[PDB]
């Protein structure tokens, strides 16, 4: 129920500063600020510096409690793909500190994120399913990974050549019809993918002229010529009477 | 101006004259998913926190604009069907609510005939379900009223787009607008003398 | 060897196998045919190796040359079949050596040229080139009618 924790938030938010110290409350408000917010997809690389900032506060805590902290927030750098914090994180002092065995599996998932690779993210998949089993929303973790992952694949195969067959492309793919050809559509909408295809003889051509320099800068300023005029009539007419 | 100026949200919290400002939320929700465009539209629920978490607790609302960008047109005659019930069945909105019915459907069909230069109505009937003489009269309405102007042959199952709008249409207003305001400065220019 | 590097154009595969093929009865020293075509799991590496630079030396010159081709003429071409083609065309693509458009319904495919967007290009190359060498008549045209009449 994302509403009723989001209340549940909202009563951590007035307690924090009600009593004498938290002791330890803005460290978890700030991990419950990256729970929420994670279900309603505000923002990743934001939400993943909450994970950070609470494993700060981590430190000199129960160990299994710590020992599954780690499951949240490595698998949290497996959503991103792209968080650029990876460096700073695993490379410090605090990160490697656990040395058990749940965490060396993490390390090795932490290392997954770096990996990507398709190829070996099935494999890993089953091998980390252990793990897929603690996180705490299985569905949107790793539907836009793969999601996005398909494209990173779809680029690399469109690339070398400018136009290609449908129907050997998407044997690759596994499918034509149902969603794929349906998923580059939508790619030409958000202008990620520049082609067209063809139905008939199944080809996807590849082809764009996108800049004008004649017809956008004159069309526009003569527009704006209009609003010159118009903005005179107010001259002309009331000149004359 | 109407989802300009409903960019406030939350901001205006809840009055007396705001009445439900959940009530508020579907105002805004249904001229955004006209004037607001695709990229912008995805833009403001997506980045938006504030107007995220009123949309999220009605699941009509929020199905609708999540469907909107899967572009499945197998729920858009359901959901906006019971859109238009809450169309019918609020004030004010029963002058305004035949426009926009074809409203969001040339805003479908506008990302729709971008995916393919050549387009099949079987394959139309598969997410209409099924489309086949309903969309032949709709489509025929819409070009011949200037909405989303395409080829798309009888018979034949082929749909032409194109079309290239700008290039030609795009000198055209130059001389169009050209033509009655230059007219008004001639018989102003005949003033003098006298 | 050099002689397929220098003006390229094309030879018959087979005939490439009679030179190299005798090299291994050739010598006197035998270790160049060892190295090479002694190991089994190496040379067959390198015989298909061989097998795409002799194809990717083509597809270099080609590429100057097309314009346009049809898929059947390539596989005669390269003396290979037209399944091998879309392999040394689908390897050769991805190293982006030679840009190409591939269609294969219709078997016409060419190397480049990008649908030709330039306009400009097509007067500057014409009006420049051509019209300089027809103003360049006159000046050594009056040149040599001064040769021509300062003898007859």
């Amino acid at each position: 129920n994302l509403p009723k924790a989001r209340a549940a938030l909202t009563s951590a938010r007035t307690t924090a500063n009600a009593i004498y110290c938290p002791p330890k409350l803005q460290a978890t408000l700030d991990m419950q600020s990256g729970i929420i917010h994670a279900a309603e997809e505000k923002d990743w690389k934001t939400a993943y510096s909450y994970f950070y900032e609470a494993f700060e506060g981590y430190d000199s805590i129960d160990s299994p409690k710590a020992i599954t902290s780690l499951k949240y927030m490595l698998l949290c750098k497996i959503m991103l793909n792209t968080p650029e914090d990876v460096q700073a994180l695993v490379s410090g002092k605090l990160a490697l500190r656990y040395a058990g065995r749940q965490t060396e599996a993490l390390k090795c998932v932490a290392q997954a994120s770096k990996n990507r690779s398709l190829a070996d993210f099935e494999k890993a998949l089953t091998d980390y399913r252990a793990e897929l089993r603690d996180d705490p929303i299985i569905s949107t973790h790793l539907a836009k990974l793969y999601d996005n992952l398909l494209e990173q694949n779809l680029i690399r195969v469109i690339e070398p050549f400018s136009r290609v067959q449908i129907e050997h492309i998407s044997s690759l793919i596994k499918l034509s019809k149902a969603d794929v050809e349906r998923k580059l559509s939508q790619m030409i909408l958000d202008k990620k993918f520049h082609g067209i295809l063809d139905q008939g003889e199944g080809v996807l051509i590849i082809f764009d002229e996108p800049p004008v320099d004649k017809t956008y800068e004159a069309a526009l300023e003569t527009i704006q010529n209009m609003s010159k005029v118009v903005d005179s009539l107010y001259n002309k007419a009331k000149k004359l009477t | 101006q109407a989802a300009e100026l409903f960019l406030d949200t939350v901001s205006t919290f809840t009055s007396y004259e705001l009445m439900d400002y959940k009530t508020f939320v579907t105002y805004t929700v249904y001229v955004s998913m006209i004037a607001l465009e695709r990229p912008d539209l995805r833009e403001k629920v997506i980045k938006g926190a504030e107007i995220l978490e009123v949309l999220h607790s009605l699941p009509a609302v929020r199905q609708y604009l999540f469907s909107l960008y899967e572009c499945r047109y197998s729920v858009f005659f359901q959901s906006l069907a019971v859109v238009e019930q809450e169309m019918k069945k609020d004030w004010l909105f029963a002058p305004h609510y035949r426009y926009y019915v074809r409203e969001m459907r040339i805003h479908a069909y506008s990302q729709l005939l971008e995916s393919y230069r050549s387009l099949t109505l079987g394959y139309m009937a598969e997410a209409f379900g099924v489309g086949v003489e309903f969309i032949d009269q709709e489509l025929s309405r819409f070009i011949a009223a200037g909405r989303l102007h395409c080829k798309i042959d009888k018979v034949n199952e082929i749909v032409e787009t194109n079309r290239p709008d700008s290039k030609n249409w795009q000198y055209q207003e130059t001389i169009k607008k050209g033509d009655l305001l230059l007219n008004r400065v001639q018989k102003l220019s005949r003033v003098i003398n006298m | 060897l050099l002689k397929l590097f220098t003006t390229m154009e094309l030879m018959r595969w087979s005939t490439l196998v009679e030179d190299y093929g005798m090299e291994l009865r050739k010598g006197s020293l035998e270790s160049p045919a060892t190295d090479v075509f002694g190991s089994t799991e190496e040379g067959e590496k390198r015989w298909k190796d061989l097998k795409n630079r002799v194809v990717e030396h083509n597809i270099r010159i080609m590429a100057k040359y097309y314009t346009r081709i049809t898929m059947k003429r390539m596989a005669q071409l390269l003396d290979l079949s037209v399944d091998e083609s879309e392999a040394f065309l689908s390897n050769l693509v991805v190293n982006k050596t030679i840009f190409a458009k591939v269609d294969r319904l219709a078997g016409i495919i060419n190397f480049q040229r990008p649908k030709d967007p330039n306009n400009l290009l097509n007067d500057w190359s014409q009006k420049l080139n051509s019209l300089m060498s027809l103003v360049n008549k006159t000046t050594h045209l009056i040149a040599k009618e001064e040769m021509i009449h300062n003898l007859q």
